[PDB]
RNA sequence: CGCGGGGUGGAGCAGCCUGGUAGCUCGUCGGGCUCAUAACCCGAAGAUCGUCGGUUCAAAUCCGGCCCCCGCAACCA
RNA sequence: AGGACCGAACCGACUAAUGUUGAAAAAUUAGCGGAUGACUUGUGGCUGGGGGUGAAAGGCCAAUCAAACCGGGAGAUAGCU
RNA sequence: GUUUAUUAAAAACACAGCACUGUGCAAACACGAAAGUGGACGUAUACGGUGUGACGCCUGCCCGGUGCCGGAAGGUUAAUU
RNA sequence: CUUUAAUGUUUGAUGUUCUAACGUUGACCCGUAAUCCGGGUUGCGGACAGUGUCUGGUGGGUAGUUUGACUGGGGCGGUCU
């Protein structure tokens, strides 16, 4: 594995990379979401003579998981539109795995799979507590509030 | 399948020799990651069928001339 | 009901048959019925695989349901059915939301009760819940191996696998036989059990009987050849060494794992 | 005993067919053998 | 299959480490005691110290084989 | 009513007399047992040789089974006849 | 009930029950390169496999060795740095 | 030098932990009024089951081979200079 990795949060703290890996952070977290170059060893020189006019361009294109670190740790109070079985409950032959999905046929695509839950999140109306991925290696607890939909 | 779409390769001729010196075939396989990869312009996923080492030299060459050859041949389902 | 006879004919001496107040004549219709393609233990690749399975009269019986999950509305009853294959009764169930199926029986269903499926308000029996809200001293049935799937434990006439906690992201729930599992907490699951507990006075004493019910009879291991058991085969049944599987392991132990994804949720084993 | 042969010809045609085996690497070997040896018939079976 | 601690008169112990020195309790035999049996006490024989060899002026003890308990090797590109 | 019984057609074959270079690669006559049941069974379908399949005898795979067949390796090899 | 078709029809084999164990379901298990499918759409009162064989009375002593289950204080140990 | 904390620095191990790789006979829409298949979304396990390479334990379940002459024929026995 010889690559030029390019991210500032989570565990790089480089903006290239010129000699050879044990660890593929490629095709990992880097390129579902754009933010890497690759290597032959035929360029690392040129990459590094490349970087002086590109890395100041470049700097925000490895900013994809900065922005979901820093905008979800912060005090949040999430609006969300949720529905309500005829039991008045949001859990009517619902329970939690439809609670959540709504993005279906309209939207854009979001960046969510997963969450451990240690409390019951999505009851019904008003606030609530929602323990979550602020960033996708660090799990702390955000605020929610549901209305009516 | 152990044949790589990045480089070409067949499940080899393989023999013991090694625990009781007497040459005895139990053939060598690829191990096949069927591995996903990231399409930005089309917001998906795409999966390309890589074994060990080969994984290795789509890292090496770049994952991008790879992926758009399967764009080249079209998704198919 | 039961009905248990009393030596009155051969072949009928001890044989009990589960009965039903709610009756019907022959087959019902296509709705609630669907051919079921089964196939005595033969697979796709055209031999019998699951050995001593099958024979006797040909089956065809529902698929039923063990999702459960619903809106909270009542429900009528029409008749009262046993299965052939699974040992509990099964409703018709005519729920007010216009539905129409066949349900597995939990702690309580009538002609005027209703199931739920909300995450606090099935805190009554017999309603589908999360597995959060019942207690470290309460049985359970129904329990699906990730949300939304519907259960796969404790499925049986009086079978329960009850919960020891329920605090943390997990819900730890000890098993029938002497293993110990973690179920994740928003799951769901009912609290009690699945009806027709009185089941176990069902003795049977008609061969024939497991026959149609498609098991077919299994032999002595020492009338076997030794490619079937390897402690078997000779002249005047042979002892000296303890039987055997002829999977090359033992038969009163060696675990086994095929697949090894079902040790994943386990935290503990069976022991001796 | 028992009739020990039966006379069904379908089980023959759906055994032994040309199209059915055509389709197949190892029946396609069959049709091969047999037409090169030069035989008035490939499949006995119509 | 190697390195070290342990392996007691017919039975069970004390002694045990550069070590020799056989001593306590039972069964036995003489004595003592009880009206007597009894256990219990004194004395005496028994000593193959797991079994074989080796080192040392001296081996139960230290050293090497083996069988048995335990600590370690339980594995090698 | 009955995996009760006696019993045809329908299915089988414990015994007995015979057959034994036969009428017939177990059938006959006659006793005999299943026949409302784990029975009898037509059509269409399916697994191919140390592999299936077996209420198991190490049974059954084209009146054959304790090991079906052919085209090639092949002039297999035989301290051998 | 089943029984070596065309030798045994039984004193062998089967069964409910009884003990033992694997298996928590995408099951163990079977077969197939594996996808896969049967098991089962049933799910430990269920399913595989073991010895024993409805029913009344029962099964005393014990793991030397054999395979297997499980637990712990902890020395090292392929592979590898 | 040794042990060794703080900690700079490369690599091996660990504890607890996440979803972002990977799985998904979890679930919902969608191609598609296709039980396939795939991606989207979202539930759940998870850097693990997995699988290759290596390698240690177990294992005739399975397959290819191997298992004396002499000798009053001689099995076994005894003997082989």
């Amino acid at each position: 594995m010889q690559v030029i990795l390019l991210d500032k949060v989570a565990n790089l703290g480089s903006l290239g990379d010129q000699v050879n890996v044990k660890a593929g952070y490629a095709r990992n977290f880097l390129v579902p979401q754009g933010k890497a170059v690759p290597a032959t060893k035929k360029n690392i020189e040129f990459f590094e003579a490349r970087r002086a006019e590109l890395e100041a361009k470049l700097a925000e294109v490895l900013a994809a998981a900065n922005a979901r670190a820093e905008k979800i740790n912060a005090l949040e109070t999430v609006t969300i539109a949720s529905k309500a079985g005829d039991e008045g409950k949001l859990f009517g032959s619902i329970g939690t795995r439809d609670i959540a999905d709504a993005v279906t046929a309209a939207g854009v695509e979001v960046a969510k799979s997963e969450v451990r839950l240690p409390n019951g999140v999505l009851r019904t109306t008003g606030e609530h507590e929602v323990s979550f991925q602020v960033h996708s290696e660090v799990f702390a607890k955000v605020i929610v509030n549901v209305v009516a939909e | 399948s152990r044949v790589c779409q990045v480089t070409g390769k067949r499940p080899v001729t393989g023999n013991n020799r090694s625990h009781a010196l007497n040459a005895t075939k139990r053939r060598f396989l690829p191990n096949l990651h069927s591995h996903r990869f990231w399409v930005e312009s089309e917001k998906r996923f795409v999966t390309l069928r890589v074994s060990a080492k080969g994984m290795r030299v789509i890292d090496k060459k770049g994952i991008d001339t790879v992926l758009a050859e399967l764009r080249a041949r079209g998704e198919k389902y | 009901a039961v009905v248990k006879c009393k030596p009155t004919s051969p072949g009928r001496r001890h044989v009990v048959k589960v009965v039903n107040p709610e009756l019907h004549k022959g087959k019902p219709f296509a709705p609630l019925l669907e051919k079921n393609s089964k196939s005595g233990g033969r697979n796709n690749n055209g031999r019998i695989t699951t050995r001593h399975i099958g024979g006797g009269h040909k089956q065809a019986y529902r698929i039923v349901d063990f999702k459960r999950n619903k809106d909270g509305i009542p429900a009528v009853v029409e008749r009262l059915e046993y299965d052939p294959n699974r040992s509990a009764n099964i409703a018709l169930v005519l729920y007010k939301d216009g539905e129409r199926r066949y349900i597995l029986a939990p702690k309580g269903l009538k002609a005027g009760d209703q199931i739920q499926s909300g995450v606090d308000a099935a805190i009554k029996p017999g309603n589908t819940l999360p597995m959060r809200n019942i207690p470290v001293g309460s049985t359970v049935h129904n329990v699906e191996m990730k949300p939304g799937k519907g259960g796969q434990l404790a499925r049986s006439a009086g079978t329960y696998v009850q919960i020891v906690a329920r605090d943390g992201a997990y819900v730890t729930l000890r098993l029938r036989s002497g293993e110990m599992r973690k179920v994740e907490a928003d799951c769901r699951a009912t609290l009690g059990e699945v009806g027709n507990a009185e089941h176990m006075l069902r003795v049977l004493g008609k061969a024939g009987a497991a026959r149609w019910r498609g098991v077919r009879p299994t032999v002595r291991g020492t009338a076997m050849n030794p490619v079937d058991h390897p402690h078997g085969g000779g002249e005047g049944r042979n002892f000296g060494k303890h039987p055997v599987t002829p999977w090359g392991v033992q038969t009163k132990g060696k675990k086994t794992r095929s697949n090894k994804r079902t040790d994943k949720f386990i935290v503990r084993r069976r022991s001796k | 005993m028992k009739r020990t042969f039966q006379p069904s010809v379908l089980k023959r045609n759906r055994s032994h067919g040309f199209r059915a085996r055509m389709a197949t690497k190892n029946g396609r070997q069959v049709l091969a053998r047999r037409r090169a040896k030069g035989r008035a018939r490939l499949t006995v079976s119509k």
